[PDB]
This record gives structure tokens, C-alpha cells and sequence, in this order.
């Protein structure tokens, strides 16, 4: 097993659990956040066929369940599968026992403080862990860039950040919070993949929705002339084989899907965009911040592999900050994994061994400690 | 009295 | 290090530490008399972030720290911040052991008493030296002009003097002061800046307004017809390219700032004006005193770099005093500097030397022997 | 109609329209100071639906448009939606050519010139107006209390004053503007509320915690008493049922809103507070002036209707003034509309009448003549 006290990095963001070890490169363990479940009856007689499939089991069986994601936006809604989610974590991918590791969870800012302090209370109370400490997920975003300035935007499966830095200091009014992301632009991709033809309403075929949004989407540096681009000629058409059998060929639904993120109306969402939030955030920094979030605008999290999302944002926010202002978007291709990657260097640190909320100190304030402790 | 500064 | 006992000119006036060693050209740091203060929290763990800047540093920080002068009008204020302030104009710029230089400390005439013996008090129970000397700041500026006859202004950033001086007599009775200085000058034109369109109200804008106030302001020698000749055409705006982006473009403010050092009625404050108050200092004289004032009329601190106060001020003056006097306005352009130049030259006399408040002598009489052997 | 040509008293501060006659007791029309704009597309064929709501029926359609307010911290942003403001104002609401009547106009100290010098440029040019006039809304705040000696606050939705008046002359060096109203509480309001675990981000939702904030906000004289109060039981929750359907109940948060306006931390803003911006004006007003700013502190405009908000003003201005200084907070709960009232006064009175910024004078002088005739 582990013969040591090393911290445990676990980051639910809101759809893929990426977990393991502190002071380590990678996440051992990454997983659909998902737990699936049979809604036809079983006939084989001995079988096994357990009424529960958490992880990628579930999309290993995911024609004959139900799939179902415990947490959405960022918010954990149940709470039951969220702790089957951390028991396949703990016990089955990451193979450990929680009482002997510290851990390090991640939420996003602006969350409901239920979320965070239920957190603590089924990380303490039903896996025993010595130590916890939540973790604000674009910080740590940060800690994986190297740096101690900068504005990061990361946008995982349920929510999208930008939260600014400098200088090691915060700016919590500062900060922004947008409920668009990845599962959005699967469901919007659905949509216009019904306007196309194809018809994907179950679950299983979100699923797969979601893999043709990985495999086969971009995201348009100039959205009208792509749009015209693909309405000239069928150069931008891309056939997806789906699971048995019959393929697909999708053409403007390539890039109409991340331009949702650049532009919330296609999705009937009233925002700015993520450009204009990262501008507004930027914005509501002191005057002599800019150009120190200008330079170190870090963009690491999930839904951020889209080709081309460096370029149309680095495109889009020189539009917005003055001219002799140098944008710099950092894309470091490690992303999609920096927020665990940050967490890993954030726990593997020596000043924030105290900085962990324990046990009896838990058991001495109750699970609002989290409060206090954490930020 | 004063001032800011003086009494 | 430095090899011998020589002595410390410490010159902060209200809002620019200069010190340095005696006998000397220049001193040796110039730095901002703030200290700075995070005013929100610390979040990348391992970092350092001391809770204090003071200095060159907290100009290089301002966008996250709260700016705080600790002497305001020529007096000191906070006293723990003005021992950080002194603490690193020792240690850290002019880099050196306070108990083994005796140090030389400057003030403004008419000042409460208590600065100067809580001055004197700080300087040899915590900074240990070996003597000690508060000098009058406009004599000192007399020192650098190798005149032992002449009037003195200089005008620093919290307190302007007018000392004159004759064969080497001081004349005290026909002294004065003015609590009107470039600081007040500074949230003046931060204040007009506020009427053409730019908020600046933090401390940190408060120091980009001083900014624009040094790089970007001239004294109008008639304010008169420079008002309408900026009110005719736009041949006086000129930009100024604020930190990180946007730039602004200043037309009467250019010159509306100094002149309510002309004239202090824009701020509100019931005086005389600049010209005034020497003029009145004159007359304060004996009547053989009088035109050597107007032939030695030194005008030698900080804020008289403003473009043509020299000419605005002996334009000024020669209407008050009477014909066949020759009025000449001494702007020796090393000013700004030339309370510590005079300061350097005082305390490498020769003569000086036993001037000194000693320690055994402070320790014998207490912290008011300032009152008897200064001044 | 109006048989008379009464003196037309339009009041915009930032957030609501209050507008009618001189010589009147309320203003005739009060809506709110947005226009409203369909972000989704017309389906209902031979309906109207006009692209453009102005004022209360913009609140009456909010669930399928894009609220927006063409004023901002007292400065207009949007020019052509603040003719559509005033255009509704004249002929909709209060429903008068305004050719046949002078206007009153109000702003807040310290503003930009532009937005005086093009209300004046729009108000003859567009709408015509015989005679038109900007007012400093804090001096006609204390208009309205039928006082010529105090010092007023009134914060309203973007803006708050402290202008210092004594025996009729005002203070303009002693006046004071913070940028801390209304608008602010409410975003730091659904901050707070999406801590709690109530998501509130779009404009219409904005509006709706605006309401809560009007209907269910109290100051906490004592903030740290009130806190552990809060902290200690349930007997400062409170429910409010939202518009179809849920209710929310909120507990601290019904306090920690205006302690933001009592202490700007809480918003990222570096500031005094309100307590300390009236107790800084009244320390740059002379000595002689002082007692009586103490005895008549006129508390009245808008976001002061926070129950208690007297006694937190008078339990920290007594604090900070010296003692045998009588502290009287007048908060006359006529206020949100008293800088009508005062305006009302002052274009009713008959020595004004020579005062108004009139036409042929306009035509003489450009739109400048509102800094010669004005103020
Ligand atoms: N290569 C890719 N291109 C575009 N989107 C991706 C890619 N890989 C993952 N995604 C999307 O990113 C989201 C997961 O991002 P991540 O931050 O890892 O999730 P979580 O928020 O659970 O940590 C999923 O919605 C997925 O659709
Ligand atoms: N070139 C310049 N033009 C106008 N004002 C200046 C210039 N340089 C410095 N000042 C002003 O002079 C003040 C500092 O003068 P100084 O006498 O050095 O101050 P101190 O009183 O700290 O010695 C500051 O307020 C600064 O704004
Ligand atoms: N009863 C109340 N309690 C607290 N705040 C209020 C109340 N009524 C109005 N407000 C706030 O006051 C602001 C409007 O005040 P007012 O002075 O009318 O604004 P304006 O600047 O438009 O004149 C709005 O932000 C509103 O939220
Ligand atoms: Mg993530
Ligand atoms: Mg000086
Ligand atoms: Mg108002």
C-alpha cells in the first residue's frame, strides 16, 4: 500500500473525479463522476449485477443504466451517490483507507457554504480523515502555473472561475462566477445535433454526445466568417462513428458549440461571455494590477482543449484592454489535471501542514470550522 | 486642536 | 561598511525620506516616507508577504496595500511607523548601525514640541546614537546656498517655511508657516481631475495623481490669461498614460494645481499665498534687512520644480515690494535636495561639533535638552 | 393639463426617477430608472411588443428582458437610454410638453462636467426646455429640511454627498463623495445570498434582490453583538417568498447589507465608512462651524431607510466627535424623496427665478454656462 502520511489530492470539479497522492505529477485516478443504475430488471440468475455502478463501470454498462451526476454546477444535490462516488475513490480506484491520509477537496468560489461545511461533515464523520482542508479550485489552478500573479479562468464541467491574484493576495470582490460549462455546451451540442438529424435524448447518449463535443469540436477564432466558412463549402464537415454502427457527419455544430461559452445566448443564458468576465473581473481589480493580470492570464482548467479557445480569447480581450497592453493567455497543455496539479503542490507544501483543519479541532468547533480554516 | 496632525 | 564615525543626515520632510552621510554631494537614498499595509488576504501559502512595506516597495506593491503617511504637515503622526520608516532608512537603504553615526534630523519651524523631543527621545532610546541634532529645515536650505543672508522658502509636501536670515542672525519673530504643500496640492488636483471625468480615491491613485502632478504641471505667471488661452484652444492638454492602459488628457488642471499654492483659496484654506507670506516675512524685518531679502530670496525645497514659479514669484513679489528694490528669486535647480545638502554641509562643519546633543547629556537632562541646545 | 407654467422638478439620482411640479408636496411620477430589452425573439404575431421598456413596465416584463440602467454612480453612461428616460418622464408618465416649463435638474458633487454640460446640452436641444437647471441634490436635501446650516448625507442608489452648508454658504472644500450606494448593497447582497444557497444572476434577479434588500435589511447598531446574535439562534431569520413560488430565508444577511455602507471592506471598497466621511467633513470644515454641523447632521436620501441607521449614525459620530458636542442625526422619514422636496422648494421660491439656465442665454454661451450660472 502507501507506507506513509501522504496527503490525499481529490478534486471533484463537477463531472470527473481526478484524485491521488500529494507531491505527485499526475492524478492516479481520474473517472467519470457519474453512478449508474439499472432501470430494467435482471434476468440472469446469478449474475452479481449490483444495483449500483459508480465511475467507468457506469459507462462500461451505461445501455441498461440510468447515469446519473451527483453533482451539477459545482454543488453537490445528492449526497448519498457523492459518498458513493468518494467510497469507489478511496477504496476501489485509489485503493486506500481515508483515516490514515489528510485530504484536500476543491470547490468553486461563490458556492453554497452547505456544500463545503457537508463536505467537511462526510469527510470527517463517515471516512474518518485525519485532516481536510476544501480548496478554491482556480487558486490552486494557479499554484500548477508557477506563479504568484495572475488571473485564472478554468471552467470545468459545472462552473467557470476567474478568480484574480497578485501578488499573493486575493481580490475576493473581485472574483466571478458563471454557470456555464462543459455539460451546458453537451446539451446545447444535443440540441443542434437534433437540428441536424441525430437524435440523442437518453443519458448514455448524452454520454456520448460528450465524447463527439471532445473528439470533434473547436472553437471558431471569428465566429461569422467560420459560420459563412462552413456555409461555402462542406470542408469543415467531420464524420464521428457512434458507439454500433451508424455515423454522423457535423459541420457548423463543430463550432457553434464552444461559441456558447464565448457568447451564453445560444444557450438562453443572460452573461457577458467568458471574455467579458474576464475583463470585468480584471476591471474590478486597483488600477496598478492590470497589467500583471494582463500577462499572467491563465486559462487551466477543463472545457479549455477546445483548438483555438487561446487564440479567440488572446483575440477577443485585446479587443477589450487598452492598446500597449500585453495579453498574455497561458494555456499550459497540462490542463484539464492543473487543478489537481496545484493541489498536489499545495498539499506536498511545509508552511500548510497548519493549515489543515483536523480532527479535534473539528470535534472542538463543529463543522463550521471550515469558516474559518479554510477561507 | 487644529489641523490633522496637531492636537 | 563605512570606516569612520561619519555623520547621518536624516532628512524626511512630510513625504520623501532623503538621507545620507555628511559631507557629501547628494543623498544617498531617496525613498517615499509610506508605509504600506495588505488590506486584503494572504492566499498563496509559502510566499513570504510581511505585513508591512515600507518605502520604494510599497510604491512597487500599492495595488493591494493600503498607503499611509506617518508625518502629515511636518508632523509625525504615527510613531510606530515612523520608527519602521527610520528603522529602514538604517538598515535597509542607507544600510548601516545608527550607534555608530551621530545622526542629524531636520523639522520645520513652529512645530509642536513634542515632535522634536519624541524625536529625540526615539533616536537615542530605540536607534541608540551616539548624538543627535533637529535642525531647521529653511536654515539648512540656506546652508546649500552658500549665503549666510537671504530669505528662505521651500515648501516641502506638507509644510512651507519662509525663514529669513541676516549676517548669519536668524529672525524668528518675522518667521513663518504655511500648512499648504504639495500634498495638499496632490488632493487638489486629484479633486479637479474628479471634475474633467478620472476618479482617482485610493491611496495608490492618490500617488499616480502626485504622479501626474510632477510630471505634468506648471506654475502660469498669469493665471488670468493662461486660463482663457486654455479655454481657447487645446494647444495646453496633454496626455498622460495612466498605469496598466488608459490614458487621460489634462487641459487648465495643468496649471490650476500650483496656483492654489499662489492662491489658497481653491482649497478652501484662508491665507495669504506664497508670494504673500514673503513678502510679509519681509516687512516682518528691520528696515535695513530688507533688500538683502529681495536680492537673496531662496526658494529652495521640494514643489517649486513647477515650470516658472521662479518667474511667477519674483513677478509677484517685485508688484508688493517697492520700486529701484532688486528682487531676485534664487531656484538653484539642485533643490528638492537642498535641505539635505545644507543639512551634509552643517554637519561636516567643524565648528558643529559641539553642537551635538550628546547621549550623557541627554541622559542627564532628558529628552528636553533639544529645547536649550538646538534651537 | 397644466394651465401654468409651473417649474418642472425631475430628479434622476442613478436608480429612480422621481419627477414632477414645484410648489408640491410628493413628486407626481416614481418608477424605476431602467429600459428594459427583449433578448429573445418575437413569436406571437400582431402583439406590439415593442423593442424598448422604459420605467415601471420594464418591471412589469422582466422575466423577457435585459434590464439595464442608463445612469451609473451618478454619471450617465448611456445617453440615448437616458432620453428614453426622460423622454417617458415628460410625456408618458407625467405626461407634459416639457416646451412650456423650466426643469430642475439634479446631480452630485464632484462629478463629471460633461454629464451637467450634456444634460444642459439635451435638455435644450432635445426636449426644448424654456429655462433648465442642475442642483446639487445634498443642498437641496437640506432644502428640504428647512435648514440653511448642517452638514447632509443621503445615498442614494449610486452615489452619497456629506456637503457641509453653514448659515447658507457652503463648504466646497469640505464636501465629500463616496461611490458606495445602494446598487453596491444589493450586488453585495446576492453575493451573500449566493452564499447561503440562493443563486441570483440575472438583471430581473437583481431587481428581486434589490427587493429583498428594501424589504428585509436592518443596520445592526451594535455589527459584532448582532453577529454572535445571529450566530447564537434563529430569531433573526426571515423568510420572503420570491416571485413564483420558492422562499428564502436569511438570517445575518439581513444586516451584514448596510454594514458594508457602515464599513466598505466588506466590498473590496478602501474607505472611511459613511460614519468617518461625515466626521472627516466636518474636521475639514473651521472650528467655529462645527457644533453646529453636530446639531444638525441631516441624514436624507434614499438607502437610509434601513431601520436603525440613525442610531448606528448618531452611536458612531459621537464616538468620533469630542464629548459635550450634542450629536443630532435628523433623518426625517419623508427622506428617499426630500431631494425632490428641497428641489421643489428651491424652484418655488421667487428669488431663484433668476437663477434658471435660460434659453437665448443657452444659444449665447454654449452648454458651458452651466459653470458660471449653476454653481
Ligand atoms: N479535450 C477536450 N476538449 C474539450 N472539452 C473537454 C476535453 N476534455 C474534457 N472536456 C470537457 O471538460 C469537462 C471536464 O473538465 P474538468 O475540469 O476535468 O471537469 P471537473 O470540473 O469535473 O474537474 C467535461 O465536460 C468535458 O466535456
Ligand atoms: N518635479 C516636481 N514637480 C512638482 N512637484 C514635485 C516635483 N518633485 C517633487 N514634487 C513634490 O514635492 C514634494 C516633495 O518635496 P520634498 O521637499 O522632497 O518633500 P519632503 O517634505 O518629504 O522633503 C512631493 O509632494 C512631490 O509631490
Ligand atoms: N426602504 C428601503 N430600505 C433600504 N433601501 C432602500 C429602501 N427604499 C429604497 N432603497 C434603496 O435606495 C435606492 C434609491 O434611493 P433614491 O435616493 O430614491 O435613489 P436615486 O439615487 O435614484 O434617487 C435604491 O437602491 C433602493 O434599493
Ligand atoms: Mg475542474
Ligand atoms: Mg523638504
Ligand atoms: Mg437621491
Amino acid at each position: 500500500d502507501e507506507d506513509e502520511t501522504t496527503a490525499l489530492v481529490c478534486d471533484n470539479g463537477s463531472g470527473l473525479v481526478k484524485a491521488g497522492f500529494a507531491g505527485d505529477d499526475a492524478p492516479r485516478a481520474v473517472f467519470p463522476s457519474i453512478v449508474g443504475r439499472p432501470r430494467h430488471q435482471g434476468v440472469m440468475v446469478g449474475m452479481g449485477q449490483k444495483d449500483s455502478y459508480v465511475g467507468d463501470e457506469a459507462q462500461s454498462k451505461r445501455g441498461i443504466l440510468t447515469l446519473k451526476y451527483p453533482i451539477e454546477h459545482g454543488i453537490i444535490t445528492n449526497w448519498d451517490d457523492m459518498e458513493k462516488i468518494w467510497h469507489h475513490t478511496f477504496y476501489n480506484e485509489l485503493r486506500v483507507a481515508p483515516e490514515e491520509h489528510p485530504t484536500l477537496l476543491t470547490e468553486a468560489p461563490l458556492n453554497p457554504k452547505a456544500n463545503r461545511e457537508k463536505m467537511t461533515q462526510i469527510m470527517f464523520e463517515t471516512f474518518n480523515v485525519p485532516a481536510m482542508y476544501v480548496a478554491i479550485q482556480a487558486v490552486l489552478s494557479l499554484y500548477a502555473s508557477g506563479r504568484t500573479t495572475g488571473i485564472v479562468l478554468d471552467s470545468g464541467d459545472g462552473v467557470t472561475h476567474n478568480v484574480p491574484i497578485y501578488e499573493g493576495y486575493a481580490l475576493p470582490h473581485a472574483i466571478m462566477r458563471l454557470d456555464l460549462a462543459g455539460r451546458d455546451l453537451t446539451d446545447y451540442l444535443m440540441k443542434i445535433l437534433t437540428e441536424r438529424g441525430y437524435s440523442f435524448v437518453t443519458t448514455a447518449e448524452r454520454e456520448i454526445v460528450r465524447d463527439i463535443k471532445e473528439k470533434l469540436c473547436y472553437v471558431a477564432l471569428d465566429f461569422e466568417n467560420e459560420m459563412a466558412t462552413a456555409a461555402s463549402s462542406s470542408s469543415l464537415e467531420k464524420s464521428y462513428e457512434l458507439p454500433d454502427g451508424q455515423v454522423i457527419t457535423i459541420g457548423n455544430e463543430r463550432f457553434r458549440c464552444p461559441e456558447t461559452l464565448f457568447q451564453p445566448s445560444f444557450i438562453g443564458m443572460e452573461s457577458a461571455g467568458i471574455h467579458e468576465t474576464t475583463y470585468n473581473s480584471i476591471m474590478k481589480c486597483d488600477i496598478d494590477i492590470r497589467k500583471d493580470l494582463y500577462a499572467n492570464n491563465v486559462m487551466s482548467g477543463g472545457t479549455t482543449m477546445y483548438p483555438g479557445i487561446a487564440d479567440r480569447m488572446q483575440k477577443e480581450i485585446t479587443a477589450l484592454a487598452p492598446s500597449t497592453m500585453k495579453i498574455k493567455i497561458i494555456a499550459p497543455p497540462e490542463r484539464k489535471y492543473s487543478v489537481w496539479i496545484g493541489g498536489s503542490i499545495l498539499a506536498s507544501l511545509s508552511t500548510f501542514q497548519q493549515m489543515w483543519i483536523t480532527k479535534q479541532e473539528y470535534d472542538e468547533a463543529g463543522p463550521s470550522i471550515v469558516h474559518r480554516k479554510c477561507f | 486642536a487644529x489641523x490633522p496632525a496637531w492636537x
